[PDB]
């Protein structure tokens, strides 16, 4: 005549790790590391700009791919794999620090610089290397200044952008590196070329580096870009001999937002706080094993395929 | 570790789904089985406070420090890669320690809840029952069902059976 | 979790102040409430040991508080410091929680240890009522009470008298 | 008659977090996060130099702000929010690295260069931007070389500084960028300007960059500064003909010291091993929530106002 | 903390190099000492588990970010000194805690296995014996050396000697 | 009659630290912080290079110390303290970025640039600074171009290198800076010296600088070194008046390897996965006290002399 105590068990328990033991069986566990993510960018509750074939640098200089992106407002800014920054050969000096100022930002304004050029100047220079809407063109925010009369010396010019706003303004400019010495002489003249650039907080001199012989060889016509912030109340001046690709507008980055670099397609139906190269991550869990490169509010990447946490007791079957 | 589960209790009862811990009884009427509410709830409560912590959401926002699509300056990207892997090694360690440590505690807390019921039942029965060492009590009077229920409902009055039980332990 | 605190003891005694653990008794001469010293030091010492651990590197500056710093490096400094702070915060919370868990459950421990030293002590002259009391089955005065708290109590002195009571 | 057991309890309990309970009442508990700290810098025990409105760079070139900090010995150097480094409009290449080398030091010796110049040169140039006694001056550690004879081609000169010491030596120099061509022609002549600098470990040349037109626009006079470390036993030579702001002294940074950036006021009656913008931090406690950015032997910053450590048992009061 | 090892047992036995937990009996046939294989091996198998867990640390390949034979620019150098040091600090705290926390479990684990052995015999001795405060069982029926072999053996049939003991406890 | 339960103890025990007790005495314990290491670079299992007194930068320019190490493969490259890179005095731009790139590779291939010069140029200049066999020599992958006829203007020359491989090539050149105008004249002429280098991913101009500097290795003239990666299908070109120390070969950094910087000798019979500058670390423990700076799969450095893990129960002696 008898009364017994006992506990439950399950047909098949789950194996989990303890301090004293791997392979310790349990009545039930659950996963603590997230191994599956949504493969689309989730943008509910966010005003976002999906730059598409545009690259953030193009935004500041107005490359044709970037025409619809010269201004904007955004919580988030998405950037895609093969994106286009330039239509004319050349790079941006110090370009990574810049992409990040554009990707940390929350919007862009454009302010005219009011730059005006003498008669001796063609300020309406264009190139086939920049086909906008079917025709020879150029960067939207710069102007390719050359001698109005071919061959005759480009005049000693001065231009001054004044920042009168209460925020710093990012100004950009190009320096044209001719392809052959014959060419330099056509656009600008035989005179020695020199571009000084100076604000209170910057100072520099650039000289076009002329190329030689075939178009095909490493040294050909390219345009390299430079940049500086202009602080509120501060004037910035250019002194050119020609070679200057001068800005018609300057930029002003507004607020703060989240830059995503992703190849995933945008889903506005879905909400999320954490993103990566190949999608999002919406999880309860504190650890994820999808990728070590994420941005936003994120579960920490760990190099473990699986970490089971017992939710039940030891599983002793009969 | 407390004596009960994977201890002197040979095994679990795959049959019981009523709760996590329970009673089985044998008496002249036959065999019954019920499950303890209070102690399965104690255990499931302590599991939820764990899972409730595990999903602590408070997170700092992190921005990209490496460019997925463009090249990055070669020395700084080595200082980054070294830093990122270090941090990961740390979290990977923490993670595994967490579930390892937290798993331990859980198994053990489950053991605790079973033992506590045992040493709870043990005390009610007072001199009326003795222990068989395998998780049963041998009871030294006759106990119909409303008496089994009585032990589970925790209302069993021992002096009610004590005389009978006292001289059946001896006789 | 051991059975004692928040367990089979329905509550604590706001009245006991000379100890964290202790005895109340009931007899002829009335009632009374002694704290147990041995078992109260056992706990207070384990607590002051987690604290000696608690109170136990010289770091320079990498972020410039009053002037701009180069952007790319600045955003690496913030990420690391944010990352590190995430680590130290998560660590700080686990420590505190793991420590409080151990503390509470170790206290519970020092109580069940007391109870169990007393039970083996009153070998057969009492038995458990299950709510923390022993019912002593013989005559027991204030000398016999400290006798139980001193751990100086000799059971065989009372065994014959106690057993006859547990049986009739 | 019976005997009973029981634990103490309290009325006003305090609540802590555990592994299973985020709301657990306990008899006693202590804070593990120091939340207060001290809104003064506590420089007891420390031979400290406060820079006031002087910026650490200016110690090296000798701006009027730093005329009382051109030398010294310290174990804690202090830098204030809008400290002046330059009086003459300009900037320093790699200023962020040089600022930190100073702020790490335990002091500065100055050693002369003994540079001298021929008669056709004037080495006492001054300017309205750097003032001592409220009239025209220049950097105390640098000399502005111009053609004595205005207009005249600044003579091709050359100047070596030899490090006959045992430790390495810090040398700063300046390049002048004139406001206009008109002006450059006066200060240094019509010739092409070129400044070469060479040690056994460093090479570089600089060309002054002449800006244009009104004084008002950005392209106006500047003095960009430059610096290298001269090794012990190593000489360093300036080959120039106009534009150079030549050093008349070099630095030696002595020892190691703790650099603090605060605007908190100095308190010399209390000591401390931790600091932030706000002031000192003094706490047994392992973590703090005052400032993420600190310096010295500090408690680790954590993202919480409060974590409580139970210093008592579970609390079950009477109903 | 379980009641036993720094507790109601006075001291360990140096004389027992046989295993970690053991029996000592005193009957008419002299005295003996033997160690329980079952109980030590529970503990030993757990201690060796914590050792496996510590050494199972597959890791990342880390490359060099600090030039041992050349200077690196001051600003990055200071970032690398700050991070490296901050990781060490984390990793030193993580070790000092790993151990404290792995040691507190290790004593208390071994302490439990003692009590489990104590209970295991207690329950098996049933009514035929009683406990003094120390880790002893005063056995109230005459004990053969063979019967003692049988108490460790977990094969002691209490009902055999029950009437003999039950009388001696009373007369 | 009686039966008793007990635990074992030992005569002289150990002490460990626990959560509540700094001074708690257990029976047994093992270390968790490894204190001794091996004073050898354990390379069994590794295809390695001991560079000796060669400095990885040397490999690319082919300094005389480095001739045994101009091409090859490794999965591990060991750089040593007495390392020579330059044998003529001078510097390299982004020398640490550059260095690290090599130290991460699994080898190098050399590729001929094929540059050919006029009759007007002696491409064979050498110096007392680079010695091969008691005889004046120069870097193996560069060629010091000076005028064949002393004092004559070094001819305007244009060299082009096409990368027709499938991976990126590293190419290096030097800009010579004479010690005097007597000298700058004897090699190059009285003409203005200019060196334009052009790629799709680089454009820059260099101008030899005349000045007296300390003499090093006997000499007051310097050689500045420069480099850029040439992309597949990309051409790079040099326009030079004089002063270019042109490349005769370019490098291709192949694969991935593991840069060990260390003072310890090699053991090709000992096997290891973790290195410090003192040697190797073969341990199973999670932590070590040996060095903060380590390379490879390593236990993490901690600041403690000792850490003891109890491996037995609390010790209570008789
Ligand atoms: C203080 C003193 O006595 N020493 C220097 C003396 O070194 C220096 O002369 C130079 O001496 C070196 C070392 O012997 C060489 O001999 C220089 O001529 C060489 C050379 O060996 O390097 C000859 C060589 O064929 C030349 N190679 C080429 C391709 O040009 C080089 C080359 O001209 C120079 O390296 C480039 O400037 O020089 C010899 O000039 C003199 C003058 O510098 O000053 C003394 O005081
Ligand atoms: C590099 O040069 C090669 C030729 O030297 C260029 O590739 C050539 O493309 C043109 C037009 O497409 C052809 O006429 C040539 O025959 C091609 N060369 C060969 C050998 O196939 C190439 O475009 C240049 N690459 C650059 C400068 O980016
Ligand atoms: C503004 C200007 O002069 N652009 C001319 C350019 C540039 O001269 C070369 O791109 C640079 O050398 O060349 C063109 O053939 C072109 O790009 O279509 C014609 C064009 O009008
Ligand atoms: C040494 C020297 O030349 N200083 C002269 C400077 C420079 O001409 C310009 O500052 C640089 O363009 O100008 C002054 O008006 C000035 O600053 O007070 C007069 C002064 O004597
Ligand atoms: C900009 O120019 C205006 C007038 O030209 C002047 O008021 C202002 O002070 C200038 N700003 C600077 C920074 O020189
Ligand atoms: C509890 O601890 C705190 C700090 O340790 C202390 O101030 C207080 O006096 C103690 N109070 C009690 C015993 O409740
Ligand atoms: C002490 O540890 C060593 C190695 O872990 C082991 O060989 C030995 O058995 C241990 N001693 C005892 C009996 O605990
Ligand atoms: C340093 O200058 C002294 C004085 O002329 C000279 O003896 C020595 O050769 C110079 N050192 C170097 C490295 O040229």
């Amino acid at each position: 005549d008898k009364i017994c105590l006992g506990h439950h068990a399950v047909a098949n328990g789950t194996i989990v790790k303890t301090l004293t033991n791997e392979q310790e069986e349990v009545t039930n566990a659950t996963e603590t590391v997230e191994s599956t993510g949504i493969n689309r960018l989730c943008m509910k509750g966010r005003k976002h700009k999906d730059l598409g074939n545009c690259h953030p640098i193009g935004m500041l200089i107005g490359t044709p791919a970037c025409d619809l992106h010269l201004t904007g407002m955004w919580d988030t800014l998405i950037e895609r794999e093969n994106a286009i920054a330039y239509c004319y050969p050349g790079a941006t000096v110090n370009v990574e620090a810049l992409r990040q100022k554009i990707m940390e930002s929350g919007g862009i304004n454009k302010i005219s610089t009011g730059f005006t050029y003498g008669s001796s100047i063609n300020s309406a220079g264009t190139t086939r290397a920049c086909m906008r809407n079917g025709g020879n063109s150029f960067y939207a925010e710069l102007k390719w200044l050359v001698s109005k009369s071919a061959g005759q010396n480009f005049p000693q010019t001065t231009n001054t952008y004044r920042n009168t706003d209460t925020a710093e303004h990012l100004i950009m400019w190009g320096i044209h590196h001719p392809s052959s010495t014959q060419e330099k002489n056509t656009l600008y003249g035989t005179q020695s070329l020199s571009i000084s650039v100076g604000s209170s907080t910057y100072r520099n001199n650039f000289v076009p580096v002329v190329g030689a012989r075939p178009q095909v060889n490493g040294l050909s016509s390219r345009i390299d870009f430079h940049w500086t912030l202009v602080q509120p109340g501060d004037n910035i001046t250019f002194s050119h001999n020609g070679g200057l690709i001068a800005p018609s507008r300057v930029s002003k980055l507004i607020g703060r937002g989240l830059g995503i670099q992703s190849d995933a397609p945008i889903d506005n139906n879905c909400e999320s706080k954490c993103f990566w190269r190949g999608g999002s991550i919406n999880t309860r869990l504190p650890f994820q094993n999808l990728s070590p490169r994420t941005v936003g509010q994120c579960p920490k990447y760990v190099n473990r395929r699986s970490l089971m946490l017992a939710t039940g007791m030891r599983n002793v079957p009969e | 570790l407390f004596g009960a589960i994977a201890g002197f209790l040979e095994n679990g009862w795959e049959g019981m789904v009523d709760g996590w811990y329970g009673f089985r009884h044998q008496n002249a009427q036959g065999t019954g089985q019920a499950a303890d509410y209070k102690s399965t709830q104690a255990a499931i409560d302590q599991i939820t406070g764990k899972l409730n912590r595990l999903v602590e959401k408070t997170n700092t926002e992190f921005e990209s420090i490496e460019s997925e699509f463009s090249e990055i300056e070669h020395q700084i990207g080595n200082v980054i890669n070294w830093t990122k892997d270090s941090i990961t090694d740390i979290w990977t360690y923490q993670a595994e320690l967490l579930v390892a440590m937290e798993n331990q505690h859980t198994i053990d807390m489950a053991d605790s809840e079973m033992l506590n019921l045992y040493e709870r039942v043990r005390k009610q029965l007072r001199q009326n029952a003795e222990e068989d060492g395998k998780g049963c009590f041998e009871i030294y009077h006759a106990c119909d069902d409303s008496c089994m229920e009585s032990i589970r409902n925790n209302t069993y009055d021992h002096s009610q059976y004590r005389e009978e039980a006292l001289l059946n332990r001896l006789n």
